[PDB]
Formats: structure tokens, C-alpha cells, sequence
């Protein structure tokens, strides 16, 4: 039974990557950067659940910034705050040119943006890899991983045996960055010593996706093929639990930010309308299995159980009962 | 073949019947033979070759082929034998030891799933599929591992070391059992086709042509000096 979505925002564009803001700002609302065809627009999503004021959801659009290419992942960094007193919004955006988009910006007037190149392959996700969000992890196409600083200047370069598809820093422990290749093999670098701590490995290929789990650092998961995969370390590299999640393919992974059971899994814009399995891991159906016709992007949010996807010009929020 | 305890000789007779049903050896060609022990051998008459299968002292397979009619220089023909695995894996500080000895054992031609299998009975004391041979080595391996690790605190250069350790016993243990399956036992030539095979007692190899760059490039130095430039280019 598909499920409606809770929330129905509309935009002026197909979103093509939507994400929460994963960092406390200092304002009341959580912020949200849908990235469409040629555009990033910062917003302010204020829920019914959050403040009893609000009906339903308020979504504010604070500031748009003009892309010019497609924005394909984008990457919130800690230093994002909306204090009165002094303001920043700073993301990093990449785009269909294989290029990273550095957006500084205060809220009033002062929009300034940078574009580091390097890659000569698309680049398929990127975070930031440092808790002052001083670095800027990417991985692509081109079977490696930068590590790039504010600017623009590659700090450290690991060579891949497969397409990098999902970068992702450990949420407590410093210096571990999890990067999963193509081929299912998921590894783990350090940013010291730049050196291969340890190497995961799925049993389905390809390895689309892979996400930490904020809750339980020991908590790994991903999607390769139809199939979502967890791990849990320090124990093994095999999965620990293997149960398909879409009929077409699984392709974006992620874990919820309030529990440490809940994750989302999206199925791929394809034959069927983008699906988005919401599953438990407890339970061996999904909770709540909603439709979306053309949807990419998957972000959930910080404190209240609620995930996004961008669907065409709209955003669709589903809230997961606990 | 005779058979010396100094130097083996090729003989190749052909058999004449006189009128008076007298029989008596015509001698066509003697080719002498190194101190290698001969295992077997078997000549064809559309090529006019004699395929002969060597041990040499160090108990690798040696093959080689010479024309008895156009023996002007009584050279053996090489026949460049794959070479056993070796018996140390080289790994970058970059590369997980697990990984890399998985691509070495469970790449194409390398191991066969006999000496797998075997290597995996013994250390622990069906007719798997090779993926699922590959998880039951890495589990096996793990399992050896966890119990080498005694304390809690192991460094991570120390655990490294007990992966690399416990991850190149078992390769060994594979590589031994590969020599064993790798011993040649006899050759096979087709006569009509000229198919020539050479039997192991694990498997079974053919054995085909080789182009002139890779025939220059890989034929050792003393025989190099002796190849026709009348063949390479006019």
C-alpha cells in the first residue's frame, strides 16, 4: 500500500539531491538545501510535531544560489550557523562537471562561491571530513578520493580499485573516513596517516550507497543491488543482516538521526515510480512504503522522525510513527 | 630413448623389411639430451617432431620439441611452462592483507579448488561454489586469526602482522598442495590436428603456439644468440 506523503512542499524545479542540515544552526528551524537543474536553494522547515504553532509544515525559502550545472550531492558543513549576532551558511556542492562549488555566504548581501577542480571523473558523493569543516571529502568516477581543504588545495589523494560512490565521516571517532567503492567493498581511511585502517565487503554488487549510524557509531549501512546490508563492528566483515529492499534497485542508504533502528532505503528512478522503503530492523517489512514518481535524494532529520525526497518540483516528507 | 646415467640420447629408427623377411634398423637421426630425468615422450610423424617432457634438478617442469629431419644443430625448441605461484605475496602499506591475498589465491589460473579445498580441511582439523569457497577461506582465516589474537589491546601494526602471518601460512599451505597437483605425469599429441597436451595429475594443459615478439622476448640468452634472421624479417 503506497502512503501518502505526511508533507507536500512545491519547488520551482526537479530536485535532484535534498538535504537537512545534520548541525544545530541556533534557530528554531531545521534548514534544508534542495540542489535542482541549475540551482541550490537554502530553506527553513518548521514542523507541526517540532512547534504546535506551526500547521502543518512552514517551509521558508532563505536564500537561492544560482548553480548553472546540475547539483548531483551536497554536503552541509558545521560551521552552518543562523546566530543573529553572526551568520554563515557554508556547503559544498558537486556538479555534473566534476567540479566542487564552495557556497560562503551571511544571510544578507555577501554570496561568494569557489569551484575546485581536479576530478576527472564525475564525482558521485561529497562530505565534509573534518569536525571544524575545515576539509572536504569527494569521491567519483575517476577511482579516487580527495580530500580538499577551503582552498581548493587536494590535501591527500586515495586511489580506489572501483567508482567511489558514497563518502561518509565517522560521527564520533576523528580521522576514520568510510568510503564505499562500486565493487561492494567499503573501506575505511585514515586521515593521519592516510593509510587503509580496515576493508568491508558486500556480498551483492554494485554498492551504491553507505551511511554511518549517528546513534550506534558500530552500526553500518548500505545498499548493493536490491538488497540493504548492515553491518556491525568491531566483529566482522560480513553482513550481519541481508534483506531485500526494493524490487529494482536499492540506490541511496540512509540512517535515521533520532533512532538507531530506523533507516531509509530509495529505490531507483526507473521503470516504477522512485519507491522509498522506510524499514525497521526489527520488523521484516518496511514500516511505511511510499511512492514517488521521479525522486532522488534522501536526507532524515536531526531530532524528529521524519525523512525528505525530492521529488519532481516537489518534496515529499514521510513521518516514521515510532 | 637410452637412458645414461651422464647424458640421455634420442634414437629414431625406421623399420626396413628386406626381401627375405629380414628386418633390420635404418638409423635416421640421434639427438643427445642435459642431465634432465625424462618423464615422458611421444613423437608425431606429420611434423616430424619429438615432444619430450623433462624434471630438471630442481624438480620444475621442463617441455620441449625438436625436428629429427632438420636437426642441423641439435637445438631443443623451448616450451615456456607456466611457473609455480610464488611463495611470497608482496603488499604495499596501503593494501589490506585479506584482500590481497584473496585477489592472488582466487585469481584465474593461480590455485586450483582442489588445493583449496584441501588447504581449507586441514586447517580446520561439499561441493562449495567458488563464492562460497571464498567466504568459507576468509571465515576459516578470520577464525585462526581471532585466536592468535590473545589480548585485548593489540596495536594495529601488531594485528597487520598476525593478518599478514596467518593469511601467508594458509597460501603456503594452498601453494604446497598446488605443487603437489602441479607434478606432470605424461604428454598427449594429437596426431591429425598436432593438439598437444601436457597432463598433470591435477589438470590437464594445452599447449599452444607462441607469436616472434614473444618468442624473442622470452627465450633465454644462450638460445637467443642462435635464432634465424632469415625468420624475424628477410
Amino acid at each position: 500500500s503506497a502512503s501518502n506523503a505526511t508533507y507536500t512542499v512545491d519547488c520551482e524545479d526537479y530536485v535532484h539531491v535534498v538535504e537537512f542540515n545534520p548541525f544545530d544552526s541556533g534557530e528554531a528551524g531545521s534548514l534544508l538545501a534542495y540542489g535542482g537543474i541549475s540551482y541550490v536553494v537554502i530553506a527553513s522547515c518548521r514542523f507541526q510535531e517540532e512547534d504546535s504553532t506551526v500547521e502543518g509544515i512552514e517551509f521558508k525559502t532563505l536564500k537561492t544560489f544560482h548553480h548553472g550545472e546540475r547539483v548531483v550531492a551536497i554536503a552541509w558543513s558545521p560551521e552552518t550557523r543562523c546566530d543573529a549576532l553572526l551568520p554563515l551558511l557554508r556547503f559544498a556542492t558537486a556538479a555534473g562537471d566534476k567540479k566542487i562549488r564552495i557556497f560562503t555566504s551571511d544571510f544578507q548581501d555577501k554570496n561568494e562561491y569557489k569551484v575546485i577542480e581536479g576530478h576527472s571523473g564525475y564525482i558521485n558523493d561529497l562530505v565534509f571530513c573534518s569536525p571544524e569543516g575545515t576539509d572536504i571529502a569527494s569521491v567519483g568516477d575517476d577511482h579516487t578520493c580527495r580530500i580538499w581543504d577551503l582552498d581548493g588545495k587536494q590535501i591527500a589523494m586515495f586511489i580506489l580499485r572501483s567508482p567511489g560512490m558514497s563518502v561518509a565521516w565517522h560521527p564520533e571517532g576523528a580521522f576514520k573516513l568510510m568510503v564505499a567503492e562500486k565493487t561492494g567493498t567499503i573501506r575505511f581511511y585514515d586521515l593521519t596517516t592516510h593509510q587503509a585502517i580496515l576493508s568491508l565487503e558486500s556480498v551483492q554488487v554494485p554498492l551504491m550507497s553507505a551511511d554511518w549510524c549517528v546513534r550506534n557509531t558500530l552500526r553500518i549501512g548500505a545498499v548493493a543491488g536490491n538488497d540493504w546490508i548492515i553491518w556491525e563492528m568491531p566483529r566482522s566483515s560480513y553482513p550481519q543482516d541481508n534483506k531485500p529492499a526494493h524490487a529494482d534497485r536499492a540506490r541511496m542508504f540512509r540512517w535515521s538521526k533520532c533512532n538507531e533502528n530506523v533507516f531509509a532505503t530509495t529505490g531507483y528512478p526507473g521503470k516504477m515510480k522512485s519507491q522509498i522503503a522506510i524499514h525497521h530492523l526489527a520488523h521484516p517489512q518496511p514500516i511505511l512504503i511510499g511512492t514517488a514518481p521521479v525522486g532522488s535524494g534522501l536526507s532524515w532529520h536531526r531530532r524528529l522522525p521524519l525523512c525528505v525526497v525530492g521529488g519532481y518540483r516537489k518534496l515529499f516528507f514521510w513521518l516514521t510513527e515510532m | 630413448y637410452l637412458h645414461t646415467p651422464k647424458q640421455g640420447q634420442f634414437c629414431v629408427f625406421q623399420l626396413m623389411c628386406a626381401e627375405s623377411n629380414r628386418y633390420s634398423l635404418d638409423h635416421i637421426s640421434s639427438i643427445f639430451t642435459n642431465q634432465e630425468t625424462l618423464i615422458d615422450f611421444t613423437f608425431t610423424l606429420t611434423s616430424m617432431d619429438i615432444w619430450a617432457l623433462w624434471l630438471d634438478d630442481d624438480n620444475q617442469t621442463v617441455v620441449k620439441h625438436i625436428n629429427f629431419e632438420e636437426n642441423q644443430a641439435g637445438q631443443w625448441n623451448p616450451v615456456f611452462v607456466n611457473p609455480l605461484p610464488e611463495d611470497d605475496l608482496a603488499i604495499s602499506d596501503e593494501q589490506e592483507p585479506q584482500e590481497a591475498y584473496l585477489e592472488c589465491l582466487f585469481a584465474p589460473g593461480r590455485f586450483t579448488i582442489a588445493a583449496v579445498q584441501k588447504a581449507i580441511q586441514i586447517l580446520r582439523k561439499l561441493d562449495l561454489s567458488w563464492e562460497e569457497l571464498r567466504k568459507d577461506v576468509t571465515l576459516t582465516v578470520e577464525n585462526e586469526i581471532q585466536n592468535a589474537v590473545i589480548d585485548y589491546d593489540v596495536s594495529q601494526e601488531e594485528f597487520r602482522q598476525i593478518n599478514i602471518e596467518n593469511w601467508c601460512k594458509f597460501y603456503t599451505c594452498c601453494l604446497q598442495y598446488q605443487e603437489t597437483l602441479s607434478r606432470p605425469l605424461a604428454l598427449l599429441v594429437h596426431p591429425d590436428t598436432n593438439m598437444v597436451c601436457l597432463l598433470r595429475k591435477g589438470f590437464l594443459s594445452f599447449l599452444a603456439p607462441c607469436s616472434l615478439v614473444e618468442h624473442l622476448y622470452l627465450v633465454p640468452a644462450e638460445h637467443l644468440l642462435t635464432v634465424d634472421e632469415s625468420v624475424i624479417s628477410d
